């Protein structure tokens, strides 16, 4: 008795939220969090779509869905890591060498 | 008067504009990736409102 | 049969040039001399051997000789020569020119002349293919091969003495108007393709079957436009026509790439051969734009070659004008003027070679272009300054000269098609004769303006000397005996005139 | 739908190269020895480019319900495959100089291929989606190779952003379509829409957050700022492979999407393709006009050509050689772009200014000039038969707006290559068989641009007989 559109509004509310939070902040671990949120809110939608169709492909592309967030944060988390290593900070603007 | 070839100049009007044009272009490749998820999302919505528009 | 060889002899000759400089800086020049030689005397066998004075007009299409062989049979393009009157008379040019162009670069013992002698080789087969093909793509094809090594002539091999950035920026800058021009004619080629193809069902690109093509008036006049733009800057026609002047600026020292490519008139020929056939109603509609276009050309080069410090835009210019008298000449529809435009461009090559060849000896021996640093090399040089005072009253229309032929009867056939443009074209030829006097007495009378100019020059070398009288002794008698020229190319134009009126 | 052996001897180039990753993946945790595991990845492509016979025997058929090979797919995998083999050909002395450890970049072209493969393969939302991750994360690696450096780092760290972000955005799309048409296939992405009502707004929305990610994955405007930054970073053969065979597979995805798709042939989508497409030749070209570095200018030569490319995609429904049109330019486009970058690679290796270069390098100078006369589509070279074929389906069409758009950018490009050319032949102030072969891979890539620049048939007829199913 849910409606669809209420769990795709709420789907986007987060991916928004999301990429909100992925624009604004300046440090790279908030817009890798902001990219978990877009992914997750992105794989709530797919379940949720998949739910009213009563089929699990919704299911089976959330799976997938995690999987590429896993891996994504893993590598975002050691280009993280390397940046912090090599440059004692997190500021994304100040890695804009390349220009023009 | 014509010594200097007005209708090269005429001509080469275009070639000035597409310089100047690359020129302001070339602005928006400020190296800084916060701009660049910024157009991303930007282009995101005028593909989105320009979709809902023609429909 | 021979078309084929004809525009592949260039190629080979190019390649061997290339690969024989291993042998020694000495041997491409002589490779390149008898490969235009054999060019020439396969041309000059055509002529003999066409019977192109007993052939009567019969109607587009007539060809003299035809060569097929399918190339692209997807598009249904095929690799399709042919040969007529004219375009016989564009090949002999060219062979010609491309003599003159070899023996006009003789002296030079670079390291890297193989290049160079490739270079020109692939722009004269460029030229020739141009005239030679009547498969609209394989046409297209020439008209844009012939342009790189154009291209890299000017800005590699060009004017030593000016910068390398100018070189550059007008070599960019006559490839860009070129090649734009190029990509616009065949934009007009392929929307004529799919008319024809939405109209019978077979995929062609050859210029016979798309004659007979049913078009709707605007669609035809877009498809001129197109082939209009693409010739108008190749003609050169105003405004399209600064890169002209510019790559003749920094063309290179001895002249040999004005005598290859540039100097040759394919766009007056595509023209007469594809823009009037093909889109007869449009061009018709189209003919007063392009003959008030003629007549400001005329103005605005004669207004341009006065104006010049400098003896080779001075000729650039007088080429933007006599152009524009054969562009009046195009778009009027009589058979005398037609046949004037013909004798008119043959004539202005020969006589603008020889003022561009005569230019270059004179740069080398004075190592200045500027004319306000001369003055007064009458006394000071022995064969040249009577030489280019021949050439200079050979193009502003002297009778004893083709010019004034072609002209003349170019001017005849207008004004029996409309009386304005004809009398205003006149008094085009009396600013000519004012350019001419102007580049004679800035350049060769009253006194020495400079040091350079005031001291002894070596005489012209008598290669050099034979092919300059070659070229006066070919100008006197196209001035005094015009007639096998005329009846060459008789046929060819009978049927584009016929064509042109009985289908409006 | 269950798999039978003909479905497997369908999947023979993705089961060759998942083989070559594990196989590599064992002798590199066997013993580090990079030139025999240089060795087993060229020759596990080379065996899935030859195993191409057997797919292309094995006819055309569905193996899932995901994928589906047809020739389409074989002319795309082999096209990757190609692109994979020169990358790893231009990679190997460049990772001579390469201090720490050379052997994971040829797992992670590998794993990049396989994504490729999956890509041409693709029928179905689900394989789009992991085709273009199985493309993205190996690259994200391989970007970021030299993490050492500093361009290098940077390029790696807005790429994973930036296409993480497009990951995220995809993945909406496709979640909103399948809640508007409830199967994930391509042929019912619309299907269940009749009477002119097929500009469902939801349908469209999900398309085009779908059309967001694949224009950063196509550097498509406005999501191609990330082009010439990410391409100058990268190490230059990861610049070659990104600019050929992830370009060549994600297209060719969203080619078959577009045809196969009831909403493909939308009057909104084509209007907003045809502005994306406009904009793309126009800023490619007009941004590439004062670069003074060859990677960046080749990165907005790769939008330009992109650009292209969608301008051929859109008359999909309309005309009927808008694929064999986008199968020859991408064949030339693939030639001339690895010449090219494969130019910069062999100037750019070992590990540690193109002007004058034709006085100590005179062969690489040569192959340049003829692949920057080639993408400025100059004839005699297969990049102006891509042209010629776009400009007449575009002609075919009627998208005058878009024909326009070439020949202006055309003469743009034609501005900037020759400026290169041409600053290749002025006046400026190895010894190993790999070197060697990256050169004649080269120069066999140059040597094939101008040969079917003089006589494309083989390749029209090659393109022809790759025909999809109807
Ligand atoms: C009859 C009219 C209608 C039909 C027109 C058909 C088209 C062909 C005929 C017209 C061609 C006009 C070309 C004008 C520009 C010529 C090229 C040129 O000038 O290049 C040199 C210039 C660089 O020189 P420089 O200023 O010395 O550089 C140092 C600065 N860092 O280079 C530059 O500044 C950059 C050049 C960029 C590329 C050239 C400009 C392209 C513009 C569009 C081309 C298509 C034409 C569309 C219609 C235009 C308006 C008529
Ligand atoms: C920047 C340089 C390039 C310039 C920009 C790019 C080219 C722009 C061309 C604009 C053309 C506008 C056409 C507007 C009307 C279109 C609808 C129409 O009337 O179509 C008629 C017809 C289709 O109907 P059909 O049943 O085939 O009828 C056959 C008619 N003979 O249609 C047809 O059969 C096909 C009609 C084709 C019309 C000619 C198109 C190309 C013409 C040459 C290039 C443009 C003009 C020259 C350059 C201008 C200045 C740059
Ligand atoms: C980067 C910025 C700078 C560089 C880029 C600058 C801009 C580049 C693009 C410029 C060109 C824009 C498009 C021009 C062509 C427009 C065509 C058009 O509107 O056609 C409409 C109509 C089509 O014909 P239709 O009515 O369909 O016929 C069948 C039924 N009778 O057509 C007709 O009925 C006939 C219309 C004829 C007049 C229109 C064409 C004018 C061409 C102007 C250039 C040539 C002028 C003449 C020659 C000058 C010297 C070369
Ligand atoms: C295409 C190159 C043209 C060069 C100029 C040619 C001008 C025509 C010259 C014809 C020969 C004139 C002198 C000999 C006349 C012989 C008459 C024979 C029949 C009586
Ligand atoms: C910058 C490129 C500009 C290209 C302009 C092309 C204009 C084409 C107009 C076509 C009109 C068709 C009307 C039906």
């Amino acid at each position: 008795m849910i409606p669809l559109q209420h769990g795709l509004i709420l789907a986007a509310i987060l991916f928004v939220l999301g990429l909100t939070g992925l624009v604004i902040r300046r440090n790279l671990l908030f817009m890798l969090i902001g990219l978990e949120i877009m992914i997750n809110a992105s794989a709530l939608a797919f379940v949720v779509a998949g739910s009213y169709w009563g089929q699990t492909d919704g299911q089976v592309m959330y799976i997938l869905a995690i999987s590429l967030a896993a891996a994504e944060a893993s590598i975002g988390l050691a280009l993280l890591l390397q940046l912090h290593r090599r440059r004692q900070n997190l500021n994304i603007d100040s890695v804009s060498e390349m220009r023009g | 008067l014509l010594k200097r070839d007005p209708l090269n100049s005429m001509m080469n009007i275009p070639a000035v504009l597409s310089r100047f044009a690359g020129k302001g272009l070339l602005l928006s490749e400020n190296g800084y990736l916060r701009w660049y998820v910024a157009s991303m999302s930007i282009g995101a919505v005028v593909v989105l409102a320009l979709l809902m528009v023609l429909r | 049969m021979l078309l084929p060889w004809l525009i592949l002899i260039p190629f080979i000759g190019g390649f061997l040039c290339w690969q024989t400089e291993r042998f020694g800086v000495k041997v491409p020049r002589w490779i390149a001399l008898i490969t235009m030689g054999l060019t020439l005397a396969l041309s000059l066998q055509l002529w003999l051997q066409g019977g192109y004075s007993l052939t009567q007009s019969a109607g587009i299409p007539q060809w003299q000789s035809e060569f097929d062989m399918p190339w692209i049979p997807r598009f249904g393009i095929s690799i399709h020569l042919a040969i007529d009157g004219l375009s016989l008379l564009m090949v002999v040019l060219t062979g010609l020119l491309g003599v003159l162009a070899v023996l006009c670069s003789w002296k030079e013992i670079e390291k890297y002349q193989g290049f160079f002698h490739l270079n020109l080789m692939w722009i004269l087969g460029g030229v020739i293919g141009v005239f030679l093909a009547i498969d609209m793509f394989l046409f297209f094809f020439f008209w844009e091969m012939m342009l790189v090594p154009m291209y890299f002539l000017i800005a590699l091999w060009g004017h030593k003495a000016s910068d390398g950035k100018t070189r550059i920026t007008a070599a960019t800058k006559f490839f860009i108007y070129t090649q734009a021009s190029g990509l616009v004619m065949l934009i007009a080629i392929l929307a004529l393709v799919f008319v024809h193809y939405n109209a019978t069902g077979v995929w062609t690109f050859n210029y016979e079957e798309l004659l007979n093509t049913p078009m709707s008036s605007g669609v035809e006049y877009l498809l001129m436009l197109g082939f209009f733009i693409a010739f108008a800057v190749k003609m050169p026609v105003v405004p399209l026509h600064g890169w002209l002047p510019d790559a003749h600026s920094q063309a290179p020292t001895a002249g040999s790439v004005d005598l290859a490519g540039i100097l040759l008139k394919t766009a007056a020929y595509g023209l007469l051969r594809f823009s009037l056939p093909l889109f007869p109603n449009a061009s018709a509609e189209f003919a007063p734009i392009a003959m008030w276009l003629g007549v400001i050309g005329i103005f605005y080069g004669a207004w341009m070659a006065f104006a010049q410090t400098d003896i080779k835009r001075l000729i650039a210019y007088t080429s933007v004008s006599h152009m524009g008298f054969v562009l009046i000449a195009i778009y009027t529809g009589s058979q005398l003027a037609y046949q004037g435009a013909v004798i008119q461009m043959i004539a202005h090559g020969l006589s603008a070679a020889g003022l561009f060849i005569l230019c270059g000896q004179l740069y080398e021996r004075i190592h200045t272009r500027d004319m306000r640093m001369m003055g007064g090399l009458w006394s000071k040089m022995k064969w040249l300054p009577a030489l280019s005072l021949f050439f200079a009253v050979a193009t502003l229309g002297m009778p004893g000269t083709g010019n004034f032929v072609g002209e003349f009867m170019i001017l005849f056939g207008s004004f029996q098609v409309v009386p304005v443009i004809t009398v205003i074209s006149t008094f085009g030829l009396v600013f000519a004769s004012v350019y001419s006097l102007a580049m004679l007495h800035r350049a060769y009378f009253g006194k020495a303006k400079s040091q350079i100019a005031s001291q002894e020059l070596p005489g012209m070398s008598l290669r050099e000397l034979f092919m300059i009288l070659l070229l006066v002794v070919l100008l006197v008698l196209l001035g005094f005996y015009p007639q096998p020229i005329l009846d060459t190319s008789h046929s060819a134009i009978g049927n584009i005139q016929q064509w042109f009126v009985n289908s409006v | 739908m269950t798999i039978t052996p003909q479905n497997l001897i369908a999947l023979l180039p993705l089961l060759i190269v998942g083989l070559t990753v594990v196989v590599v993946m064992l002798s590199i945790a066997w013993r580090r020895n990079h030139f025999l595991n240089a060795t087993l990845s060229v020759i596990g492509l080379n065996a899935a480019l030859v195993s191409l016979w057997f797919v292309g025997q094995a006819g055309a058929m569905d193996v899932t319900p995901l994928m589906r090979v047809d020739g389409f797919a074989m002319l795309y995998t082999g096209l990757v495959l190609l692109a994979s083999l020169a990358t790893c050909t231009f990679a190997y002395p460049w990772l001579e100089g390469y201090n720490d450890n050379k052997d994971e970049f040829y797992l992670l072209v590998l794993i990049a291929a396989l994504g490729g493969i999956l890509l041409a393969n693709a029928n179905h939302l689900a394989s789009l989606f992991l085709g273009i991750e199985l493309i993205s994360l190996p690259l994200f690696g391989l970007v970021g190779y030299a993490f050492r450096q500093k361009r290098s780092l940077e390029a790696s760290i807005k790429y994973t952003i930036l296409s993480a972000a497009a990951s995220s955005f995809l993945l909406f799309g496709m979640a909103l379509v399948y809640a508007q048409s409830g199967d994930l296939s391509f042929v019912a992405l619309g299907k269940n829409l009749g009477d002119g009502m097929l500009n469902e707004p939801l349908l469209l929305a999900g398309f085009g957050l779908m059309i967001v990610g694949l224009g950063f994955k196509l550097s498509l405007v406005p999501f191609h700022l990330w082009t010439p930054d990410v391409y100058q970073g990268a190490p230059a053969p990861v610049s070659t492979f990104l600019a050929t065979a992830s370009k060549i597979a994600i297209f060719g995805v969203v080619m078959r999407l577009f045809l196969y798709a009831p909403v493909g042939d939308s009057e909104a989508i084509r209007v907003v393709l045809a502005i994306i497409a406009f904009a793309s030749i126009i800023f490619g070209n007009l941004m590439a006009l004062s670069q003074t570095n060859i990677k960046r200018l080749l990165g907005y030569s790769s939008i330009s050509h992109l650009g292209y490319l969608l301008v051929a995609l859109i008359a999909l429904q309309t005309g009927e050689m808008s694929m064999e049109a986008v199968g020859v330019y991408l064949a030339g486009y693939l030639f001339s772009s690895l010449g090219a970058f494969g130019v910069v690679s062999l100037m750019s290796s070992p590990y540690r200014s193109y002007r004058g270069l034709f006085w100590h390098r005179p062969i690489l100078a040569a192959v340049m000039t003829v692949m920057m006369l080639s993408l400025a589509g100059i004839p005699m070279t297969l990049g102006f038969i891509g042209k010629f074929y776009v400009l007449a389906v575009g002609v075919q069409a009627h998208l005058w707006w878009l024909v326009g758009a070439v020949v202006v950018g055309s003469a743009i490009g034609l501005y900037y290559y020759l400026r290169v050319a041409v600053s290749l032949y002025l006046h400026a102030p190895p010894s190993n068989w790999q070197y060697s072969a990256g050169g004649i891979v080269v120069l066999i890539s140059a040597l094939l641009v101008l040969v079917l620049g003089v006589w494309p048939q083989p390749l029209i007829s090659i393109v022809r007989l790759a025909m999809p199913l109807m």
